[PDB]
């Protein structure tokens, strides 16, 4: 649940409560299925904010030390 | 033991004739089915007389292997798996259709034929004669038809 | 030889040389098997001529080609001078003179019909019970079958008499089957343009006549019902191949950290204690769970087992199609599916229509329901034990739905109405006819005078992996190994019979007072003239099959010398 | 009124799903072939219970045969062609229509390329 | 008179040891022990049921006084459904009905060959084939269960019972059942086309504050409504001096 | 092609004649019951002959019991199965303790074909004109045809007309003294 909103903020500009808005219109809508890619979760955090977005009314490298940092 | 048996041939109404005399006899098929062991139920319940056994196997005359192994599950004691029997006919029926095949044309399946058809035809009285001798049967032939 | 190039048969033998049947040949090789030409045989080697003259035929293959040419051109030629002679005429004396004289075929549809049974003249039936007994029987106990249907591996009552009893389905079978199955729908309405009444293929929605219908679909139907492999799709992915199954191991060392809900987090450190660690990740509010060497974990792995097949209700069956709302199907367990849409069935082989009409005639209190349950509720117990045991979502209600006697409920909630009796028997597989048995007897104390009786049980992965622990179904890796398709597999009575064939299902039959029955007028398919439940004796093994039902034949015979008036009816008539 | 409700059957009030397929066959010839002019007062009022005895014949027939009304014209004796029909199918005298041939009549009644029916065959939604 | 009826017709060989409960079950129809013509066999196809079902069907015959050589044709449906554990006796009791009805008897048609034990019970007849017979008399349904769950069962034809009804009453029945047949044909092939044969009921006969009184009232019965044209109890009839009447 | 197809395990064997012949015959008595069998057909002969080809002691008390048991008056066919069953009933008492045999009752035939006037090729098998029985069929085997030139008994058969009373002569041994060798 961290992760996801680290997406729907870096991805598609969401704050703390805008973003607690895509995730209880991911909650009525929830996969009746664990989804496989971590592409696929992400696409369906996609449409989800889009769903949100259209019922509240509103439209739309350090990572290279990250994965050093994890190793040491 | 009878071989070509299947349905619709002349092999089968032999077998009807041997079962209708109180026979015991094996028929040998290729296509083993639901389809084919339903047959030859039908056939037995009408014409297995007093006295009278049949056993189909599933069979390859074609293979060295099964004509081996057939003939060996015919004379094994019941004990061991077998049918404890010893055959007074042969009936090497067996065969497969070669048809527009002339000289140049023989090929994998003529020879393969032919193999069905004489070679382990050959192989298949030599293996009785084995067993008969290694059991000093010398009063009892197979005939051989 | 002539057997299953016999048309020049005639002809060769039409030079004196004889062709042969079958039997004739194997007539003849026979003939070489008796004693005389055996004997023969082992003097020196016999040569058998078995060939009609052939032999003396000159020029044979030339010979042979010539007829065959003969024959062939005749039948080219008289059959190219037609046809051409027959389109002359189409021009000299118009297509439209010609078009007004070919008949028309007429293509049968189908018209399942309900079955029911035939009333004799009464001249004709009174003759096949003694006169004596008009009126000596007191109609109110007299136990009759007015309907009865079922649910099963091959179809309903109507289907599977059909192939039990003949072996392939009528039109009306096909038609029917296509129909359960869900290979065909019903539809009326415009169809791309014009109009349309009649089936349609639901996959494609494109129009099937009845005709059809077998050509189209039996060979897959066949191939989708009766006793056949396991198909997972039915009962939520059951591979008896790929059993599931969880290990217990004991963590050698600390596992990496995993991020977790507060609420989650709790629940582990609850758990596990000195073996887990949880700490808060001050940003997100959430902890990370960190489980510790020493801490117990749950592997999955995968198991080979050995009953691969069952007898399942067809493929595509839906309770959705019988009429059945989407809420009852959630809501319930699939067996309460089968009895619901088999009561209606039966209801309907009985010309009940309403089952309200039942109180035109009866009280409320008067209509009972004694059906039954070996196991039943078998998938709701799993979501008990099994799916709750994993977190995974679950009904608060599943306990409900587990029960036997919930079953009878829903039919009396959905259907029924009644507050008649209710008695629900568990006799393993015998509750049916034990059912019967309560049934009579309820309706023979007054306290009754309609009731449904039956039974019903399902097919679940536990259920059948228990039953091969008791060694009580056939092993399917020793039926292939004998040659045998899984339509073979059950065979009772036979030398090889190696174990029973499991299924799932239900089957209810409706009981009344025969008087009632008459005043109604439903049908009357037979008369329940007894029905007895016995133990056995004393011992330990409870599986096992014995014969204290042999007690319904108890008779004294230490004194038979004269013969008893009592059993001689035109006594008993002249004492009532 | 001068459209009498359909399934009436000998003044005994009924609906079309309660007849038998001689009870149709007969009302239809009764409200279509005007007896005093012995004739079909439309023609497509002939074909159309002509299509509706062939139905008759291939419900209730067992295997394929050929129709015993190969022509229309036949019908030209309304009682006589009912009653060739109907005897090799005796059946259908005692069942009543098929819920699937209700829909079809009812079909045949909307027909265009055909004199609007004389009846009123269903109470529904366009009875207007 | 229903007592004496009774006594002498339904009842009369419950206190006698003489007649067995199978005798007399028949007896009463005036059928004789040869009348049960199918055994509709548990045909568990396991080696401990099938051997055990055979002989103590073929005692029961044997004790009774079966003729010689009149065996008892046993079918085995299990062999083309399987076996439902619960739902075995029903779908027995089903194709019990059918057999009686149709006169004919199907065949176990996985009977490759008939178990060499079983010769011995010469009262049991064990077919490979379907045998349209021109007539079957009476079934017995037997069936067994874990627990020494034993169970028997005997239909007999429907014809029986008309025998003991006047021919009026006979007549007057065939009249009713022929116009529910052709109703139910009606049903039928509307529920088929349009999957309306489930029909959840959305109430009950009874209004919720008419419950108690029809509960009580044992002459309470339906009658069409006007309105909803459905079958419900009226206040009129529940409780009335016409009911006591008609009744 | 070579490829093994035989094992052990797979193999069926068939034993149980003393129960298929309690069927084979409570299947000839229904059939004739419901006229599939007439009294013409060669079909009772055949069947009679494998029935016979099985005698039991217990047989018998089958056939005794079902045959005994019907009711000639029923109808023309009842007396039929009835009077046919009795004379079964007396021929498998004699065949009791007699082996079993192989007798082909068929009508023989042979080959026919026609074409059409719209050149339709059509094959037939019809009965050989001169030919009815087994026994005529060696007959016309001894005396060969006109082709075969270098070198190198009339017994009236009930047979297509009254099936019970050749059914009758099944048991009985026939003695011939003019060998078919000498025609």
């Amino acid at each position: 649940i961290t992760v996801a909103r680290k997406y729907l903020q870096t991805r598609w500009g969401l704050p703390s409560g805008r973003q607690d808005g895509v995730l209880l219109v991911a909650l009525s809508n929830e996969p009746a299925a664990r989804l496989g890619s971590e592409a696929d979760a992400k696409a369906f955090l996609d449409s989800m904010a889009q769903k949100y977005a259209s019922i509240v009314g509103v439209d739309l490298l350090e990572e290279i030390t990250k994965d050093h940092k994890v190793l040491a | 033991l009878i071989t070509g048996a299947g349905k619709g041939s002349i092999g089968a109404e032999v077998l009807q004739g041997l079962l209708q005399g109180g026979a015991k006899v094996v028929v040998t098929t290729s296509r083993f089915s639901k389809q084919v062991t339903d047959y030859y139920q039908s056939i037995y319940a009408k014409y297995g007389a007093k006295g009278s056994t049949l056993i189909v196997v599933p069979f390859n005359q074609g293979s060295k292997q099964d004509v081996e192994a057939l003939i060996e599950f015919i004379y094994d004691t019941e004990k061991n798996g077998g049918l404890g029997w010893d055959l007074d006919a042969i009936i090497p029926f067996a065969a497969i259709p070669e048809q527009g095949i002339e000289l140049e044309h023989i090929d994998s399946k003529s020879e393969f034929a032919h193999r069905i058809m004489l070679t382990n035809i050959l192989r298949m009285m030599g293996c009785v004669k084995k067993q008969k001798s290694a059991r000093g049967i010398e009063t009892r032939p197979a005939q051989v038809i | 030889t002539r057997g299953t190039n016999n048309i020049i048969a005639e002809g060769i033998e039409k030079m004196g040389v004889r062709t042969f049947s079958q039997k004739e040949m194997a007539f003849n090789l026979l003939g070489l098997l008796t004693p005389e030409v055996v004997e023969l045989c082992q003097k020196s080697p016999v040569m058998a001529d078995l060939n009609g003259g052939l032999q003396f035929v000159p020029e044979l293959k030339e010979f042979t080609a010539k007829l065959r040419k003969e024959l062939v051109e005749t039948s080219e030629v008289r059959k190219a001078v037609s046809i051409e002679t027959a389109l002359e005429h189409k021009v000299v004396n118009g297509n439209s003179a010609d078009a007004a004289y070919a008949q028309v075929e007429i293509q049968p549809r189908a018209n399942i019909q309900l079955d029911f049974p035939e009333l004799k003249p009464y001249k004709q039936v009174k003759q096949i019970a003694p006169a004596e007994l008009e009126g000596l029987l007191d109609l109110e106990r007299v136990i009759v079958v007015t309907g009865f249907a079922e649910v099963g591996p091959w179809g309903s009552a109507r289907t599977r008499w059909e192939m039990e009893a003949f072996g392939e389905f009528s039109l009306e079978g096909c038609v029917e089957m296509a129909w359960i199955m869900g290979f065909i729908s019903y539809h009326n309405g415009n169809l791309k343009g014009r109009p349309y009444t009649g089936w349609v293929d639901s996959k494609t929605k494109e129009p099937v006549d009845d005709k059809d219908v077998k050509a189209k679909y039996e060979t897959s139907i066949l191939e989708h019902s009766g006793i056949r492999l396991i198909e997972p799709e039915l009962f939520n992915g059951y591979n008896p191949e790929k059993k599931e199954m969880i290990q217990e191991v004991i963590v050698e060392e600390d596992l990496e950290p995993f991020e977790a809900s507060k609420e989650t987090a709790e629940q582990f450190k609850h758990q596990h204690g000195d073996k887990v660690d949880i700490f808060e990740i001050p940003e997100t509010g959430e902890y990370s769970v960190k489980l510790l060497k020493g801490a117990t974990l749950y592997i999955p792995k995968a198991l080979r087992f050995d009953r691969l097949v069952a007898g399942q209700i067809p493929t595509g069956w839906n309770a959705k199609t019988y009429g059945i709302s989407d809420d009852i199907i959630s809501q319930v367990d699939p067996i309460t599916l089968f009895v619901l849409v088999s009561v209606v069935e039966a209801f309907i082989a009985s010309g009940i229509t309403d089952p309200y009409e039942m109180y035109k005639y009866v009280h409320v209190s008067e209509v009972g329901n004694c059906s039954g349950s070996g196991m039943g509720g078998v998938s709701a117990l799993r979501g008990m034990f099994k799916d709750r045991f994993k977190d995974e979502p679950v009904q608060n209600d599943i306990l409900q739905e587990s029960f036997i006697n919930t079953m009878s409920a829903w039919v009396n909630m959905l259907l029924i109405s009644s507050s008649g009796p209710i008695k629900t028997p568990v006799g393993a597989c015998a509750t049916s006819v034990e059912s019967v048995d309560i049934g009579v007897e309820t309706i023979l104390s007054g306290k009754a005078r309609i009731c449904i009786v039956g039974g019903y049980d399902d097919f679940q992965e536990e259920g059948s992996f228990e039953f091969g622990n008791m060694k009580a179904t056939s092993n399917t890796l020793e039926e292939f190994e004998h040659g045998r398709t899984p339509a073979e597999m059950s065979r009772p009575a036979t030398t090889t019979r190696n174990g029973f064939m499991e299924a799932q299902g239900a089957g209810i039959q409706i009981i009344m007072q025969a008087d009632l029955a008459l005043k109604m007028g439903v049908p009357i398919y037979g008369i329940v003239a007894m029905a007895a439940t016995a133990t056995d004796k004393i011992g330990r093994s409870v599986p096992a099959p014995g014969k204290g039902i042999l007690t319904t034949a108890r008779e004294h015979h230490s004194s038979v010398k004269y013969a008893s008036p009592n059993l001689n009816m035109k006594y008993r008539k002249r004492q009532l | 009124f001068q459209k009498p409700w359909f399934a009436t059957v000998n003044g005994q009030a009924r609906d079309l799903a309660t007849m038998t397929y001689e009870e149709v066959a007969k009302r239809l010839v009764e409200l279509m072939f005007i007896r005093s002019t012995n004739s079909w007062f439309d023609v497509t009022w002939r074909t159309f219970t002509g299509d509706f005895l062939r139905r008759v014949e291939e419900r209730f027939t067992k295997s394929k045969t050929l129709s015993l009304i190969q022509s229309y014209s036949l019908l030209d004796k309304p009682d006589e062609a009912i009653e060739k029909v109907f005897n090799a199918y005796p059946a259908a005298r005692e069942q009543f229509l098929n819920a699937q041939d209700i829909d079809h009549f009812l079909s045949m009644c909307q027909n265009p390329m055909q004199k609007p029916v004389p009846f009123v065959p269903v109470l529904d939604r366009r009875f207007e | 008179l229903r007592a004496a009826q009774q006594q002498w017709g339904n009842d009369f060989y419950k206190r006698d040891p003489r007649i067995a409960p199978l005798r007399g079950a028949l007896a009463t129809y005036g059928l004789t022990i040869d009348d049960l013509g199918v055994a509709s066999f548990h045909g568990t196809s396991t080696k401990a049921n099938d051997k055990n079902e055979s002989a103590t069907i073929n005692e029961m015959m044997k004790h009774l006084g079966r003729s010689e050589g009149n065996p008892v044709i046993g079918v085995f449906q299990k062999f083309l459904t399987g076996h439902p554990k619960g739902a075995a006796g029903a779908w027995m009791m089903n194709g019990a009905l059918q057999i009686l009805n149709s006169g004919i008897i199907p065949g176990n048609r996985n009977a490759d060959n008939v178990d060499k034990i079983l010769e011995q019970f010469e009262y049991v007849l064990y077919p490979s084939k379907t045998l349209k017979t021109d007539g079957v008399r009476a079934v017995s349904i037997t069936s067994f269960g874990f627990g020494q769950k034993g169970g028997q069962a005997i239909v007999v034809h429907p014809d029986y019972l008309y025998g003991a009804i006047t021919e009026d009453r006979y007549n007057e029945y065939v009249a009713k059942v022929s116009a529910r047949e052709k109703s139910a044909y009606k049903f039928f092939h509307n529920g088929m086309i349009y999957n309306k044969l489930f029909v959840s009921k959305e109430h009950a006969p009874y209004t919720d504050e008419l419950e108690e009184d029809v509960y009580l009232d044992p002459l309470a019965r339906v009658s069409k409504d006007k309105k909803s044209g459905s079958l419900t109890f009226n206040s009129k009839n529940i409780q009335s001096k016409d009911s006591y009447i008609n009744a | 092609g070579v490829a093994t197809s035989f094992s052990r395990k797979k193999a069926r064997t068939f034993d149980s004649s003393w129960n298929w012949a309690k069927q084979s015959l409570l299947s000839l008595y229904f059939e004739i019951i419901h006229g599939v069998l007439k009294n013409v057909d060669r079909e009772v002969v055949s069947e009679a002959i494998n029935i016979m080809n099985r005698s039991n002691d217990a047989l018998i008390k089958f056939m005794e019991y079902h045959i005994s048991n019907t009711d000639e008056t029923k109808g023309e066919n009842y007396q039929l199965v009835k009077t046919l069953g009795e004379q079964l009933i007396e021929n498998c008492k004699q065949v009791l303790d007699v082996d079993p045999v192989y007798k082909d009752v068929a009508k023989p035939t042979g080959p026919k074909t026609a074409i059409d006037k719209n050149g339709n090729i059509t094959y037939s098998e019809e009965p050989r004109e001169k030919v009815r029985k087994l026994s005529q069929y060696v007959q016309e085997m001894a005396l060969g045809g006109p082709i075969t030139k270098e070198s190198q008994m009339d017994v009236e058969d009930a047979l297509d007309k009254d099936s019970t009373k050749e059914v009758a002569s099944l048991p009985n041994k026939s003695t011939i003294s003019k060998t078919v060798s000498s025609t």
